């Protein structure tokens, strides 16, 4: 949650500054891996239960 | 400007042609067709922007 | 659960912005999931059978 | 205008090898399908015996 | 020089902005790519 | 079952690939080269 | 442990845990005003545009009814959110919350409380053949 | 041939500016 | 037995189509209140007029 919000509120930039730079790059990849993180933890807790 | 201003609407409506492509045969298809078949793990992938 | 998963993946190739998390993509992934769920029940009343 | 003429001939040269690779896949998974079936009943008379 | 600038010349040029509204950044491929 | 999915896989791959080849072609023969053949 | 006798199709679903990708580039959100460069010549000036949803007569009720010319209200996006808040409506707002940008919306994608199952139930109420004594089926719901 | 070094600086397999060769540009 | 069985079932369902009525004609008549002051709105800017 706080790294969408992040996205939103950085994306929202005035015209003569909106680029691509090194502060977007990692943030995609931290909510790569946090969805990465949260798929596998699904895997661990149903062979916990089984 | 009128002519750039305008190729940029053609392009919007060349990709919405292509989803438009897209989604009716998606929505065409019935049971007992003829191109269906097993694809394991796309409903993992949620690749949007 | 084999139409569903060609109409589930046919909407991967889509074009850039049109490629939107609409509501036919999280009832189609409920769908998945729920055929499966059916799919493991009637495996267990079958060998109780 | 020449290079017009390279560039329409390669892509043609191109699309027509694709046309000719699909039609090799959709026969090869056709009798894919009749050869899983086929299993299926040798299957089916082994647990009989 | 006066006619060194004319319309035909800075709609080609590329240090002006003249943006779009699209913020999705296309990417460009080589033939033998 | 696994050699079908695969099979399967690579039918979409071809399929996206003929629709992209064929719209290239439809560009850079019909509409590109009537100016072409008009020369005003 | 004895002999086996087999007849189902189909696999269990879940399996072969795979390092999955991710989408490229920001997710786009509506802004509420831009800029532009409009003239390609030698006149040129940018300036800023209101994109139309802040200057907006956003409620349709009886008392602004009449509308004018200068008011800047849009009929296409009118119109198809009309449209689309009738399909949303239907819609439970667990799954709705994941139309909203900011990932508040729960990891488990079938919701909790629709769920007659229970997510990691530990327990399977399971049954052995005795010869004499009864098979109960569906122990859980009785 | 300014703008074709110009795109050639960009030509690879890479997330490319707003450079269309004739029109306009992506505000990113 | 049986008799009041299905008495009750279809009593019950004839209720329910009741309820359904009456939640309509509420909102009919709630709509039909908020449209009838505009006719007096417009009464008022005609006579200014």
């Amino acid at each position: 949650s706080i790294v969408t919000d992040n996205l939103q509120c950085r994306e929202r930039r005035q015209h003569p500054d909106l680029v691509r730079d090194c502060v977007e790059i990692e943030l995609l990849k931290e909510a790569e891996l946090i969805r990465n993180i949260q798929e596998l933890l699904k895997r661990t807790i149903k062979q916990a239960v089984s | 400007a009128n002519r750039a201003a305008q190729h940029e609407l053609e392009k919007d409506l060349s990709d919405k042609q292509s989803a438009y492509r897209i989604d009716d045969k998606c929505h065409h298809l019935r049971n007992t067709s003829d191109g269906v078949s097993y694809f394991h793990g796309v409903e993992r992938v949620d690749a949007t922007v | 659960l084999k139409v569903a998963q060609t109409r589930l993946d046919e909407r991967t190739r889509r074009p850039n912005i049109e490629l939107c998390r609409d509501m036919a993509q999280l009832r189609l992934v409920n769908e998945v999931y729920e055929v499966d769920d059916t799919i493991q029940t009637l495996q267990q009343r079958l060998r109780d059978a | 205008n020449l290079a017009f003429t390279n560039r329409i001939a390669e892509t043609a040269d191109a699309k027509n090898k694709i046309q000719t690779h699909l039609a090799k896949t959709l026969q090869e998974i056709f009798q894919t399908e009749m050869t899983i079936e086929s299993i299926k009943k040798a299957i089916v008379e082994k647990s009989a015996f | 020089d006066p006619y060194c600038t004319r319309s035909q010349r800075v709609s080609e040029s590329t240090m002006l902005p003249f943006v779009s509204n699209r913020t999705t950044l296309f990417t460009r491929y080589t033939p033998d790519d | 079952e696994d050699t079908l999915q695969s099979l399967a896989h690579t039918k979409a791959t071809l399929e996206h690939d003929l629709a992209v080849k064929a719209n290239s072609l439809y560009i850079d023969q019909d509409k590109c080269m009537s100016m072409r053949r008009s020369f005003p | 442990r004895g002999t086996l006798e087999v007849d189902f199709p189909p696999p269990l679903y879940s399996d072969d845990y795979l390092s999955q990708e991710g989408p490229r580039w920001t997710p786009a959100i509506k802004q509420a005003t831009r800029w532009k460069y409009t003239p390609m010549g030698r006149d040129a000036a940018g300036q800023l545009w209101y994109t139309g949803l802040t200057n907006s007569d956003s409620r349709e009720a009886w008392y602004t009814l009449p509308r004018a010319p200068d008011s800047p209200y849009r009929e296409a996006y009118a119109r198809w959110h009309g449209c689309y808040g009738h399909r949303e409506r239907s819609l439970p707002s667990a799954y709705t919350q994941r139309l909203r940008e900011t990932a508040w919306y729960d990891p488990i994608i079938p919701a909790q409380y629709t769920d007659p199952s229970t997510r990691w139930g530990s327990v399977l109420w399971k049954d052995r053949p005795i010869r004499g004594k009864e098979f109960a089926i569906n122990r859980h719901r009785f | 041939p300014r703008k074709l070094y110009d795109v050639a600086r960009n030509t690879g397999a890479h997330t490319s500016s707003g450079l269309a060769t004739s029109g306009f540009r992506t505000a990113k």
